[PDB]
């Protein structure tokens, strides 16, 4: 929090990823009865403001604090959503 | 009028700070003939 | 799109949450940074 | 981060303005300059006031105005008003020379830039 952004919005999206690994089929699994083997991982996360809006209380008047003694904010929103999904966190699909 | 939430209990308001609490909602009025369902209504977990 | 895998595997239940404790502690840090942004270090930041 | 100090610049600008225009102003410990043109017959922190103020910049450009009386709680206002309004009574007239740290701060807002000196001509019509 000492250097994290204090802005409401973000400019650069952080990549989410999907990883597939059929790489264990060629080490020693030929004689380990494995005729198939794969690993799958997925990560997807989003940050959403469903509705922001400008504030009429944020104006040029000398009144700067609200009923909670907080400074008025130029942009106001009711909710913020952080959604994260490992779909799947890990998938092992193999056949003997 | 004197029900202005911005002027609650300043000098001549009709409301006290007790208007902010559900338990003391009725006592939050400075007038006499105020009824729990005519002049006002209260909800505890109202959904937007 | 964002990434928050750093707190994904921290235990979080009705009795403990490290990320929520960080949420609680970060409020004063953010408020101090915003105060420096508003009162620009030429005066002592007024407090409650 | 982007912490900017304007206290010395604001004080110098206020002094230069009070030199260019033949005005004598008292100074508080917070850096605010005020001229009490007239008084009345004292609002507190928990007091509603009615004002006919007009607020402009050092160049004379008006950024805020209320030609009709507007009511405020005096606890929701900028610190410059918070320390200037209780210096007179109903019917009094004041001229505030608020610096940035007592005005809108180092970031400011729309139509008021950061680190700006504000001049307010305030007429207190009521203290209730």
């Amino acid at each position: 929090a000492s250097s994290s952004s204090t802005n409401i919005f973000r400019s650069f999206p952080i990549p989410n990823w999907s990883i597939k690994y059929n790489g264990l089929m060629r080490y020693k699994y030929f004689k380990d009865k494995f005729k198939r083997f794969s690993l799958q991982h997925n990560y997807r996360a989003s940050y959403t403001i469903n509705q922001f809006r400008s504030n009429f209380d944020y104006n040029s008047s000398p009144k700067v604090q609200d009923v909670n003694t907080n400074f008025y904010n130029e942009i106001i929103m009711s909710n913020v959503n952080l959604v994260e999904q490992f779909s799947p966190l890990i998938r092992m699909d193999f056949e003997l | 009028n004197k029900y202005d939430p911005a002027t609650i209990g300043q000098a001549g308001s009709f409301l006290n700070s007790n208007i902010r609490e559900i338990v003391t909602a009725k006592s939050g009025f400075n007038n006499t003939n105020v009824s729990e369902a005519t002049d006002y209504s209260v909800l505890e977990n109202a959904r937007k | 799109s964002t990434v928050m895998i750093k707190t994904a595997f921290s235990p979080s239940d009705e009795t403990q949450s490290a990320a929520f404790d960080d949420f609680r502690s970060n409020r004063l840090i953010i408020a101090n940074r915003l105060a420096e942004g508003h009162y620009g270090s030429g005066v002592a930041i007024p407090r409650y | 981060d982007e912490v900017k100090d304007y206290t010395a610049e604001n004080e110098k600008e206020i002094v230069d303005y009070l030199a260019q225009n033949n005005l004598t102003a008292q100074r508080t410990n917070s850096g605010l300059y005020y001229i009490i043109t007239k008084e009345g017959s004292h609002p507190t922190l928990n007091s509603n006031i009615t004002v006919i103020y007009k607020g402009y910049f050092t160049n004379g450009k008006v950024f805020d105005e209320s030609t009709e009386g507007v009511s405020y709680s005096l606890r929701t206002l900028i610190p410059g008003w918070k320390e200037g309004i209780p210096l007179l009574k109903s019917g009094g007239e004041i001229q505030l020379f608020v610096p940035a740290h007592l005005g809108y701060g180092s970031n400011g807002n729309k139509t008021v830039p950061g680190g700006a000196v504000l001049i307010f001509e305030i007429t207190l019509v009521s203290v209730n």
